[PDB]
DNA sequence: AAAAAAAAAAAAAAAAAAAAAAAAAA
DNA sequence: TTTTTTTTTTTTTTTTTTTTTTTTTT
């Protein structure tokens, strides 16, 4: 009544105060306008802006307070505003055939700092319904998209006139109120026969996600609690399962709560959700400084060396298989075939040695420093587990597929622990995945193919404790032989006994555990627990992490090298030696090294920030593969 | 009650336009109008569909724009909303339906014999006309190049994928990218249902526009009007008019899958004479109306305002013998020469070597004589052929490359799925539950 | 003619964990 | 010979929700 319209008086002075957000209006509107008028076309911008609450605060107190406290007395009246400011900005007519009934009214997004409000799905509790949250977690479980009924318009005979009626449900509104049925209406108010006319009606997409916490910030012996958050209209598929997200929106409750017809129950609750306003990733955008830098190092000759030794600084030596993860991180190219068929880009690295010798805390950074990476455990997974499970959607009712380890790491790596521990049964799946790329399921009436392209790093064990050199290779690796041609680099590595190792190893060890965090004082325990405050603001040379992550990132999406003959003619020559001596090498040699050859150029190149596969590529691949087969480094 | 709302569109304009683009059209490349002489060859029981262009129908629209004066957008109207046009072409087609000119032929229709009874009846001593009716009606999507031609821009006929369908292309015409998974069997669907009424007046007619109905059991007519307790109807399928039913589910292909998503699927429905013309394992071009489909029954309640979908199917565009061409091509083979050789090197010609295993492939693909003993004998001329040897050596390209020139032939893998020996009698499939 | 009460409508099923047998070998 | 290995075999439904549509009952 009157506090509605004093509050979209206050909302449309604040809007022309800031000029900020009627310029993005302007050109939201004018790329709109202007795209529809392009015939010959080579899409749409949805109506949404985000406004910070930082400038609300010093504009109007009481309008922020009220927003961040009592949320569903303060957006609605703020959004017809927004909407009438976009109305009075679009002088242009649009007399579309239907764009007449649905008027898609203009809504709104937060940022800034939430103070108090910034929780987690664990510190979310009965104190902050009705009220303006972020929620930070990992998203697990994704519903299927479905369209909403919000308007419905009929046509009446003999009369010529059109009858629209208005539906609302708990979840379309902020603001509770009588609910509808949701059946078309058949007959006129004179009792003339209605019929439904579609393309004239407005519906809307709907999803509901699940949103967990995170792992590594739960207490001690205790599982990770999820919480549901609801999304409409262009908010749909902006998430994926596995994906870290910080949602904003509203905490509201819903439904009865059995104090209804039902039996009184102490079992029987209400029950919660979200109304999510924006979502927010937690891909690195590259300024010029940054891009000029990387061209500017990648002059340097020695930059292969800096990059390898760059990894893992805690680690001591392994020079040549940091280089080999190197080289995994910026794959190959991919050549699509005829006959249906592609040639795999990715370098797949195994390593077998003795207890204590840092192959399990390599896996761990390469888990931390790429893109996209999936931990996995021998004795703890399951072939259904890897490829794909069927499951069932409740919101909808029907029987769907859920990703597994494997499919979820598309274009991404899986590292693998314990590799030769797990079952043959187990085993098998992960072969499929290693040579065909893709996962075929034929259950419960669901046929399908799903693509799953990932590079494996995998560690393992010999049969016995330790790696024994008077016996022959394939006694030592107890996996079989076609799982062992499916790995282009397999590493053994063996712990001697020297006193200058020993001395210089246990200095470099010694010396790391002697580390202080700064602003800790000596003796005072590290206090891993942020003290509830997750975030501020919500949205010889060696280099640090998030500039090599920029570099890879910008390589792999940048440059794509092509062979040439220079380079054949290296690669031919040292496949030929190779094959043809008597040397023992603890893997055979076949027809496939010299892809592998190809594949390690490939990379080699895309270091190089070029364009073209050279003859140093081809020596260091070839170094490279000398290491590993033979150890003659 | 129900407000009010002004909307530009009349249907008036649009049936007068619809009546003048009928007769007046002509194809500017038999002479006079282009679907009165289809309505023609309709009418002599010979054409069951009938299909309109909407190339057609923007060729009228540049004929009048020639003569200058105004027109209703005729082809918007039907992209925008085509649920009400069908029954607006419908009506027009049966205004302007020739008379039968030849060939009457009137041998053992029942439907025929029923209405000729009716005539002397009923004279002596209304009908929804969708009964009499024959043709289905179907739409024709645009054309880029005829769209091209006179700009205009087209939606209809573009490309999506199932994953590019939202919410906001409900009610209108438009056009699916996919691979055909799973096909149903055709089953007859109820649209004008016939009660035979114990000899009180005759029997009564009702229409059905959904996918479930209640019958009528009460006679309403002026001799059944007397107050006695006499009967229920009961239901007359000869009198009855059915429809040709089908669905099928169209699956998005690999190519058109983000990375870390599983690919979604769409519903097709079609009725009458395109029913057919999908089959599994077909990627096809599949143009219709999409539509909302009720949801009710149980578990609508859950849902609330959730309703499902499907597409009315109206065309499709699938992507992809003894002659004296085929009898010559096998005589410039033979001219050719060395068949042998060039047959056996020819397969695969990226491995480089084996030519003697090449040589048996090619034995394997023909097949020797299958001759029938008497007293029960029987001999074989099928192929055994088994390639050992070690690993990498082109095992499995080889194999696989064969399976290419026969049509009938099958790739079995190891023990990741059991198709080999898989001649199960039980076959648990969700449709019906019950064993195939 | 207008109230209060009472049912239908389920459907579904793979994916994992534990325990006892009936065949393999240092 | 006593050890390891191996298939494999039931394990499943007891519950749900508010409309929507039917029969009784003042
Ligand atoms: N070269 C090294 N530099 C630094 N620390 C090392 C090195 N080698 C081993 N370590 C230390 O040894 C410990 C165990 O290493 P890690 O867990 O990686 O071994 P592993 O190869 O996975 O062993 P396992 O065979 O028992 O699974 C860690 O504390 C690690 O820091
Ligand atoms: N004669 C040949 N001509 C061309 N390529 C060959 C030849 N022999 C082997 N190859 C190579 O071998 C590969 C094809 O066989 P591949 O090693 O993939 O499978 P396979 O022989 O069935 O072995 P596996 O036991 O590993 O499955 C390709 O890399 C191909 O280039
Ligand atoms: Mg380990
Ligand atoms: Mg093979
Ligand atoms: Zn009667």
């Amino acid at each position: 009544d009157a506090v509605f319209g004093d509050r979209v008086r206050r909302f449309q002075e604040f809007l022309d105060t800031f000029t900020s957000y009627r310029d993005s209006v302007r050109s939201i509107q004018v790329y709109n306008s202007n795209n529809a008028a392009n015939y010959n076309d080579d899409n749409i911008l949805p109506h949404r802006i985000i406004i910070s609450l930082d400038d609300l605060r010093e504009f109007d107190r009481s309008f922020w307070s009220g927003i961040l406290v009592e949320p569903a007395y303060f957006i609605p009246p703020a959004e017809k505003a927004l909407t009438d400011l976009a109305d009075s900005m679009d002088d242009v007519p649009h007399p579309n055939a239907s764009a007449v009934s649905s008027r898609h009214p203009w809504k709104l997004s937060f940022k800034g700092s939430f103070g108090a409000h910034a929780l987690s799905p664990r510190t979310l509790t009965a104190q902050h319904l009705n009220k303006l949250v972020s929620v930070e977690g990992i998203v697990t479980k994704t519903s299927l998209v479905r369209p909403k009924l919000i308007r419905s318009v009929h046509y009446a005979a003999k009369t010529g006139r059109f009858h629209y009626r208005d539906y609302t449900d708990a979840t379309t509104t902020l603001t509770t109120r009588i609910p509808t049925p949701a059946i078309y209406p058949t007959e006129d108010t004179e009792g003339n026969k209605l019929t439904t006319e579609y393309g004239y009606s407005t519906f809307i997409d709907h999803q509901r996600i699940t949103v967990q916490e995170m792992p590594e910030m739960a207490p001690a012996g205790q599982l990770p609690r999820s919480i549901d958050v609801i999304l409409d209209d262009d908010l749909v598929d902006k998430t994926k399962p596995g994906d870290r997200v910080n949602v904003v929106g509203v905490f509201k409750s819903l439904g009865a709560g059995g104090m209804n017809q039902s039996n009184s129950n102490t079992l029987i609750g209400f029950k919660t959700l979200i109304l999510g306003n924006t979502v927010y990733p937690l891909r690195q955008m590259l300024t010029d400084f940054d891009i000029r830098n990387i061209n500017k190092l990648s002059k340097k000759k020695d930059i292969f060396d800096i990059l390898s030794q760059s990894l893992a600084p805690s680690i001591y030596g392994h020079d040549h298989i940091k280089k080999a993860i190197l080289l995994m991180l910026m794959g190959g190219v991919e050549k699509n075939l005829e006959n249906g068929s592609h040639l795999r880009g990715d370098i797949n690295i195994l390593m077998v040695g003795d207890p204590s010798t840092a192959k399990s805390q390599l896996l761990r950074f390469v888990l931390n420093t790429a893109s996209l990476a999936i931990a996995t455990t021998g004795r703890g997974s399951s072939g259904v587990g890897l490829t794909a499970a069927v499951t069932t959607d409740r919101e909808t009712g029907e029987r769907r597929l859920e990703a597994g380890a494997m499919v979820l790491a598309d274009r991404g790596v899986v590292c693998i622990d314990e590799f030769d521990k797990m079952t043959d049964v187990d085993r098998v799946a992960i072969h499929e995945v290693m040579e065909q790329q893709t996962v075929t399921i034929a259950k419960a009436g669901i046929h399908t193919t799903l693509n799953a392209r990932c590079s494996v790093i995998a560690a393992a064990n010999p049969v016995f404790g330790q790696y024994d050199v008077n016996r022959d290779p394939h006694q030592n690796i107890a996996l079989p032989d076609s799982l062992l041609s499916r790995f282009d680099l397999l590493f053994v590595v063996t712990d001697d006994i020297n006193e200058i190792r020993d001395r210089s190893i246990s200095e470099h060890v010694l010396r790391t555990h002697r580390y202080l965090p700064p602003g800790y004082l000596e003796g005072e325990p590290v206090r891993e627990r942020l003290n509830l405050s997750l975030a501020v603001g919500e949205d010889p040379k060696l280099v640090t992490i998030p500039f090599l992550r920029k570099y890879v990132q910008y390589a792999k999406e940048r440059v794509i090298p092509q062979l040439t003959q220079e380079a054949i003619n290296v690669i031919v020559k040292n496949y030929t030696d190779l094959r043809n001596d008597d040397n023992t090498k603890k893997s055979p040699i076949t027809a496939r090294t010299l892809e592998t050859l190809i594949r390690l150029a490939t990379a080699h190149a895309k270091v190089r920030l070029s364009k073209t596969v050279n003859k140093v590529d081809a020596k260091v691949a070839a170094n490279l593969l000398r290491f590993a087969l033979l150890g003659e480094d | 009650a129900l407000p009010s709302i002004q909307l530009p569109v009349d249907y008036n304009n649009l049936f007068n336009e619809i009546t003048d683009f009928l007769v007046t059209f002509k194809q500017d490349t038999e002479k006079g109008p282009k679907y009165m002489a289809m309505l023609q060859k309709v009418a002599n029981r010979e054409l069951n569909s009938v299909i309109i262009d909407l190339d057609d129908i923007l060729q009228y629209q540049n004929e009048k724009f020639l003569q200058g004066t105004q027109a209703d957008d005729l082809v918007s109207a039907i992209q925008q909303n085509a649920n009400h046009f069908t029954e607006l072409f419908c009506r027009a087609i049966d205004n302007n339906m020739p008379l039968p000119t030849k060939e009457i032929d009137y041998k053992d229709d029942v439907l025929d014999v029923i209405l000729n009874q009716r005539r002397l009846r009923n004279e002596r001593m209304l009908f929804p006309p969708n009964l009499t009716r024959r043709y289905f009606l179907y739409f024709k999507p645009l054309s880029q190049n005829c769209a091209r031609r006179y700009r205009k821009k087209a939606i209809s006929s573009k490309p999506l994928s199932v994953r590019q369908i939202k919410g906001d292309f409900l009610g209108q015409l438009i056009t699916v990218r996919g691979i055909i998974t799973r096909v149903s069997d055709v089953k007859p669907a109820v649209e004008v249902i016939a009660y035979t009424c114990d000899q009180c007046g005759y029997e009564v007619f009702q229409e059905v526009n959904s996918r479930t109905f209640t019958p009528l059991s009460e006679c309403t007519s002026e001799e059944c009007s007397q107050n006695q307790t006499k009967g229920q109807l009961f239901m007359s399928t000869r009198a009855s008019k059915f429809s040709a039913f089908q669905e099928c589910k169209i699956q998005e292909l690999s190519q058109q899958v983000p990375v870390g998503h599983i690919p979604r699927s769409l519903n097709i429905h079609v009725n009458g004479t395109l029913v057919r013309s999908l089959s599994p394992g077909d990627i096809v071009d599949v143009t219709g109306i999409f539509l909302p489909a009720p949801y009710t029954g149980f578990k609508a309640l859950k849902a609330g305002l959730l309703t499902e979908t499907y597409l009315e199917a109206q065309f499709v565009r699938q992507h992809k013998s003894l002659t004296s061409d085929v009898e010559e091509r096998v005589m410039e083979l033979i001219t050719s020469g060395d068949v042998y050789n060039r047959l056996a090197k020819s397969i695969a010609p990226e491995i480089y070597g084996n030519l003697d295993v090449k040589k048996a492939l090619l034995l394997l693909l023909v097949g020797g004589v299958d001759k029938r003993v008497g007293d029960g004998m029987k001999i074989r001329g099928d192929i055994n052929v088994c390639l050992m040897g070690d690993p990498g050596v082109a095992k499995s390209q080889l194999l696989k490359a064969i399976c290419k020139i026969s049509p009938r032939g099958v790739y079995t893998t190891g023990k990741g799925s059991s198709g080999v020996g898989l001649t199960a009698a039980v076959m648990k499939d969700p449709v019906t539950d019950e064993m195939i």
